[PDB]
């Protein structure tokens, strides 16, 4: 009641200001524009209204498929509303390189590269891209997964995948990533044929940009259309398989901004001791060295006593998978 | 039917389909069932009444 | 600040004129005017009444 | 004065025509009284809308 | 047809010319077991306008449980071309290959 | 028409099957109080005037 | 180069979980065809959805052969047919139906045999002159390389040539790398 | 008294009760009904719009719909980790605070006897001072959304999970479960505890994704920390100094927190017959036989 | 003709009140586009009108109104019926399990429903039945057992040879056989009171 005192007192003015902004159509959405003096407009009671445009909204401020508030009484809008070694070279040379000099691949060639495909097992795989995250330079993108692509009710996924690509008009051509091609791969399933085949539309498609991303990460390259479709645009395909022998060494030294480590710890040694280890497997193990550090109570890790910890992280995990 | 049956001649009634409709229930939301069970029980005294 | 007890005067004209306006009554919004003489401020009387072409504003 | 009469026959009952004249009362009065109209007998005769909603809603 | 094609062409000239209404029947209206309702309300239709003229290209097609319910649809056919109707009035012209 | 629960008055069922309550006239007799029977009602006063079956 | 508007349709995008869908897509296709300008329409692989499945076995797709029974009589028994064209096209002979030719049916029919070297060279020569490239080319070896080719194909040579050619650290295409792509994606 | 009284023509009358979508910083709101109306009106008092959590039933009215207000409607090197972490945010701060790590991907916790007895264990431990959410069980993860969201407002508490386990559809709701405890578009919210018998059964996406930090195998049946459990249910009751709870609680096998209840409150029963305060070790083993013979038998 | 107004004011709906609140503010429950929450007439009490029952309400003023609507066999079930007689005063010493209930296997020849009514009847108790008909709700029985200890439970509708569908119907029987199983589980769970049993009866394999 206190709250509700000064503004019951500051209530006086809003008899006088009910007049206007009080009409309510329930915000029916539009769909197209055959031509600027008339637009078509679906209610979500599925009933289609018709009205001119006011002199108070621009159509230059008006989008396909956007949510404004619209008068009930005169049926005009008043007012809108806003709602590795050489192959991580390589992978890193079609993100980074293009970015940091936009206008040298412009005087130095046609144009710049499209992007890179990733197959077969997940090995270090997801972890470069997190690491790509903590590379960028000026903002952070946003990924997106396969598996919002398939939900119920179908016919979602159009809209989902063309408002986020129209978000990514609004950021100019901003970096996508995709994961779990499989999920709506594999061409009752011709709701998922219409969604990926609406998805090599959008990707092949020119129209919101070519200049964007083409990004793909899978378990299983089973899907035999996109691999027949993706040569058209999509390029650069390498052989991604498991970490390698003297690979680790790099995620050792990106990980070394971590809690400090005695000098007397060899990193090939913790490396050749765990065979088959993913980055984010050897990131839960050196997890798993601090842990046991906290609960030694000393200031800093010695191998010597988590190596008992990795063995066993290592072979429990073997032991399922 | 029945008032009429008797009114009018000695006619013949037949029912079809006994096992699905006669089926005991349980559950309220089920229970019309039960009350359509319960009418069965009604004409069954009924024609207890109409032995003679 | 002065107020009176004013009592409106209906005649058959204007009444009639109403139910001619009544048949006017469909859901499409009409107008209409009504006339007289004013002999004095708490009496008003109105006699000549007519009615209005339709239209599609409202 | 400005007279204001609405007719609504299609909802109205043919077993009556009577209607009900309305006025409009000056936003400045809100601090006195609303209606300074002498001849209160005339109220029950001004009763027949005896609606129970939009009289003493509106 | 079997010698060449151009009998669409003179159905056509007759279609073009009287023809007494104006009527398509598709060569397989099955893909369209539920298209026989779809048939009997065609026929049903047939039966509302009196006048009639049935025109059926290339029903060659058609003329070949998959055969199984082929059989059925041709009983069918058999029951409802057999069955109780006005054919005086009523035409109908087919048109084929081999 | 629904049930009548007191005397000279009952409640009825519209198409909609939005249930009305509407006082029926003294005129109409305990004929027209059967549970089920087809009624109707103006479409302006909503009063019953006979009954079809 | 005819610059008028052209639209995109293939052979699967007529197969759906609908039924009775031929009809209404041909109609209004005609419909946009009578609205709209005199647009390119091209439409592909009716060898395909055209098949008549000798086998008398099974299959999932009768609706185009009837759909196109349809089109053709739109394309026969009508008189605004005169109106704007539809261009067909089968990538298999092995499918056809002899009550295809008529005027407004399928007419010109051209067989592509063996198509030549020197003039795919022309029209990639048209279609990279845009590009900057060394004006010194024997051609020789860039039309001797490509067998059994696209011109998609060998669009694509050119974009693989300009791929590398950024790394490279030139800013000016050379001659080998025409054939260096070649041997790269092919 | 008048200006709180003036207000009465919106509660008056033409009243009714909508559902409010979210509250927007344009002063405007959103709300919606049976047929889904909206309608935005600048705000009035009585409202909170803070703790009033959008979502929910509000007032509307038959006028502008102008809100007058709301209505409201071995295992001990295991057991000290997972002490350090879900207990992390708790007593003893003074190893934490200092650096921190705060990894709240949760654990899993898992074992050969299974039956919950070692989940619902250390479940227990944790039930001192705290809100405690037991789940058992495995259209879509509706159902599942609402559990994620209630535990989302009661985030300042401990989430366990008991009893994890057509067939398509389990894969690809475990897959929107694996994504939705992600929290991809949201933080750290709320500890998950995920409790399971085989971890055999489970796949390799329920372990990766979903914790970062430990998972640990079941070393034995710890008999150390049911005895604390049986110490616990056996404190209000009595015992002599010839009853060895050793071996006891080896014989048992695969019991629950209801069944030991069961199993001691007829061994009470059964310390009845010779009217005796005390049970010995003789009585309640002869009173397990009962049960041990009850549920084997069917 | 005075009525003729409210003839005029096109009917009243049908109000029906789940909830009261202590801000003498009645909450309706309406067919949808309904739930109007307003103050009743000042003529009427608010306390008198009792939640979860229909009541008239008008569909412009939104008033309320008024509220609207053998001897083997006797032999051997003599020692289980009238067991729970005077032997639960001793039952705390001796601490035995009482017995659930009893069932027979046979045709239904004689005296089915007329025996356990002559039991009960010279166990001078009341006989209470279940009777479904117009959530769970089988706590209400229990609490009617509270209420009053002496009781005989028999089910005559249980004893079934007519028709069934055998299908869905099993599982139709099988949530009363669920529910008699709960019933037991509640039994041997815990008492509130004595003389609690259940007899049931099967003609067939079941």
């Amino acid at each position: 009641a206190p709250p509700a005192l000064w503004d019951l007192a500051a209530d006086k003015q809003t008899l006088q200001s009910e007049q206007p902004l009080q009409v309510a159509r329930c915000t029916k959405i539009i769909n197209a524009d055959s031509e600027d003096p008339k637009y078509i407009i679906n209610v979500k009671q599925f009933a289609k209204f018709v009205v001119d445009l006011s002199d108070q909204v621009a159509p230059t401020d008006i989008e396909e498929g956007m949510r404004v508030g619209v008068d009930r009484n005169k049926y005009q809008i008043h007012i809108p509303l806003p709602p590795c070694k050489e192959q991580i070279e390589k992978l890193r040379e079609v993100v980074e390189t293009p970015l940091l000099h936009p206008e040298r691949f412009v005087n130095l060639g046609i144009e710049p590269p499209k992007g890179v495909l990733l197959f077969g097992p997940p090995g270090t795989g997801k972890t470069l891209c997190a690491r790509a995250v903590a590379n960028r330079t000026d903002a952070c993108f946003i990924r997106v997964i396969g598996s919002e692509l398939v939900q119920k009710y179908v016919g979602e996924g159009a809209r989902m995948v063309r408002e986020l690509f129209e978000m990514a008009r609004t950021k100019k051509a901003c970096l996508i990533f995709f994961d779990e091609i499989d999920a709506i791969g594999g061409a009752g399933d011709n709701e998922v044929q219409r969604t990926m085949l609406e998805l090599i539309n959008q990707l092949d498609g020119f129209d919101p940009r070519g200049n964007i991303k083409v990004l793909m990460a899978t378990n299983r390259p089973d899907t035999l259309d996109p691999a027949l479709m993706r040569p058209g645009r999509l390029d650069r395909k390498i052989e991604f398989s498991l970490p390698d022998l003297e690979g680790r060494t790099h995620i050792f030294k990106i990980h070394a901004r971590s809690m400090s480590v005695e000098r007397d710890i060899r990193f090939e040694l913790l490396a050749r001791l765990c065979p088959n280890s993913t980055g984010a497997e050897i990131r839960s193990v050196c997890t798993e060295a601090g842990m046991f550090a906290i609960r030694a109570r000393r200031k800093i890790a010695t191998e010597k006593d988590f190596l008992e910890a990795v063995n066993k992280v290592i072979k429990s995990y073997a032991k399922f998978s | 039917v029945f008032r009429l049956a008797k009114e009018n001649a000695p006619a013949i009634i037949f029912i079809d389909e006994i096992d699905a409709i006669a089926t005991k229930r349980f559950d309220a939301q089920t229970g019309a069932d039960r009350e359509v069970q319960r009418i069965l029980l009604e004409l069954l005294n009924q024609m207890d009444g109409f032995d003679q | 600040a002065v107020d009176t007890a004013e009592q409106v005067y209906i005649s058959s004209l204007a009444l009639l004129k109403m139910l001619k306006h009544g048949r006017a009554g469909v859901p499409m919004e009409v107008m209409g005017l009504m006339l007289g003489e004013f002999v004095d401020d708490y009496t008003v009387r109105v006699i000549d009444v007519f009615a209005m072409p339709q239209s599609g504003t409202g | 004065r400005a007279v204001a009469v609405v007719v609504d026959p299609i909802q109205s009952v043919k077993g009556k025509v009577v209607i009900d004249a309305f006025r409009l009362i000056n936003a400045n009065m809100m601090v006195l009284g609303h209606e300074p109209r002498q001849t209160t007998s005339n109220l029950g005769h001004l009763n027949k809308p005896s609606i129970q909603a939009l009289i003493h809603g509106l | 047809g079997p010698p060449g094609t151009g009998k669409t062409l003179l159905a056509r000239a007759v279609a073009s010319q009287l023809d007494c209404n104006f009527l398509k029947v598709v060569s397989s209206s099955i893909v369209d077991g539920e298209s026989a309702r779809l048939i009997r309300e065609m026929f049903n239709y047939a039966r509302d306008h009196q006048p009639c003229i049935i025109f059926m290209d290339e029903i060659d097609a058609i003329g070949g449980s998959a055969d199984r319910e082929i059989q059925r649809t041709l009983m069918e056919l058999l029951n409802q071309m057999d069955g109780f109707d006005t054919l005086h009035r009523v035409k109908m012209i087919m048109a084929t290959n081999r | 028409f629904l049930e009548a629960v007191d005397q000279n008055t009952a409640i009825v069922g519209s198409t909609t099957g939005s249930n009305y309550y509407v006082r029926i006239l003294s005129t109409i007799d305990r004929e027209l109080l059967k549970p089920n029977a087809s009624v109707a009602l103006h479409k302006h006063s909503n009063a019953l005037v006979d009954v079809l079956p | 180069q005819t610059k008028a508007t052209f639209l995109k349709l293939a052979g699967p995008q007529l197969v759906q979980m609908f039924i009775g869908d031929g009809a209404k897509l041909v109609r209004d296709a005609f419909a946009l065809a009578k609205e709209k300008a005199p647009s390119i329409i091209f439409i592909d692989e009716l060898d395909a959805i055209g098949t008549k499945r000798f086998d008398s076995e099974k299959a999932g797709d009768r609706e185009v052969q009837r759909t196109m029974l349809e089109l053709l009589n739109q394309l026969d028994g009508f008189q605004p047919n005169t109106q704007v064209k539809v261009i067909a096209a089968t990538n298999r002979v092995d499918i056809l139906d002899p009550a295809l030719l008529r005027s407004g049916r399928l007419d010109r029919k051209i067989e592509f045999p063996m198509p030549n070297e020197e003039a795919r060279a022309r029209i990639m020569q048209i279609h990279s002159r845009k590009m900057n490239v060394s004006p010194d080319v024997n051609y020789e070896e860039l039309a001797r390389c490509t067998d059994d080719f696209n011109g998609a194909q060998c669009k694509a040579v050119c974009v693989e040539a300009g791929m590398i050619a950024l790394r490279r650290g030139a800013t000016e295409l050379t001659h080998e790398d025409y054939m260096e792509g070649i041997l790269e994606v092919q | 008294e008048e200006e709180r009284s003036k207000v009465d023509d919106l509660r008056g009358t033409p009243m009714s009760v909508g559902t409010l979508e979210e509250i927007i910083d344009d002063n405007h709101a959103i709300v919606s009904t049976s047929v889904g109306s909206e309608h935005y009106v600048s705000i009035l008092s009585f409202v909170d719009k803070d703790l009033l959590e959008p979502g929910c039933s509000v007032l509307l009215n038959h006028k502008v719909h102008a809100v007058i207000g709301v209505l409201m409607d071995g295992l001990d090197n295991q057991i000290q980790e997972i002490k350090e972490s879900v207990e992390l945010p708790l007593t003893h701060p003074e190893y934490y605070e200092e650096m921190g790590i705060k990894p709240p991907k949760g654990v899993i916790l898992y074992g050969p006897p299974g039956t919950g007895k070692t989940l619902l264990a250390k479940a227990v431990a944790n039930q001192t001072s705290a809100t405690f959410l037991r789940v058992v069980g495995s259209d879509g993860p509706k159902l599942v959304r609402e559990l994620f969201r209630v535990a989302e407002e009661h985030a300042p508490s401990i989430v366990f999970i008991d009893e994890i386990d057509g067939e398509r559809e389990i894969q690809r709701t475990m897959l929107e479960l694996l994504n939705q405890l992600d929290g991809f578009d949201s933080r750290g919210d709320v500890k998950v505890i995920m409790a399971t018998n085989r971890i055999e059964t489970l796949d390799p996406a329920l372990i990766r994704p979903g914790r970062i930090d430990r998972k640990i195998e079941f070393p034995l049946p710890d008999e150390k920390t049911k005895k604390r459990i049986f110490q616990i249910h056996t404190s209000r009751m009595t015992l002599a100094d010839d009853v060895t709870l050793d071996d006891l609680i080896m014989a048992k096998d695969d019991l629950s927190g209801a069944d030991i209840k069961a199993i001691c409150t007829e061994a009470g029963l059964m310390a009845l017959r010779e009217r005796r305060m005390k049970v010995t070790n003789e009585d309640f083993k002869k009173s397990k036989e009962n049960v041990l013979y009850k549920k084997q038998e069917g | 003709r005075e009525e003729l107004q409210l003839l005029q004011e096109q009917g009243s709906y049908v109000g029906e009140v789940v909830r009261a609140m202590d801000k003498k503010k009645v909450l309706v429950k309406v067919h949808p586009e309904g739930k109007f929450v307003v103050d009743v007439d000042k003529n009427i009490d608010i306390n008198d009108v009792t939640p979860n029952c229909r009541v008239a309400l008008r569909n412009d003023s939104y008033t309320l109104h008024k509220i609207l609507p053998l001897d083997k066999q006797i032999k051997e079930i003599k020692e289980v019926i009238e067991l729970p007689v005077k032997h639960p005063e001793l039952f705390e010493a001796l601490g035995i399990a009482q017995p659930k209930g009893v069932l027979l296997y046979g045709p239904p020849g004689t005296g089915k429903t007329l025996l356990a009514r002559a039991v009960a009847h010279h166990t001078d108790c009341t006989f209470i039945r279940v009777s479904g008909s117009e959530a769970r709700m089988v706590r209400e029985l229990f609490v009617m057992a509270r209420e009053h200890a002496p009781s005989i439970i028999f089910m005559d509708e249980i004893d079934s040879i007519g028709s069934s569908r055998l299908e869905g119907g099993s599982g139709g029987d099988s949530e009363v056989q669920r529910t008699m199983l709960e019933l037991l589980n509640q039994l041997d769970g815990f008492e509130a009171t004595k003389n609690i049993k259940v007899i049931m009866a099967t003609n067939r394999i079941d």
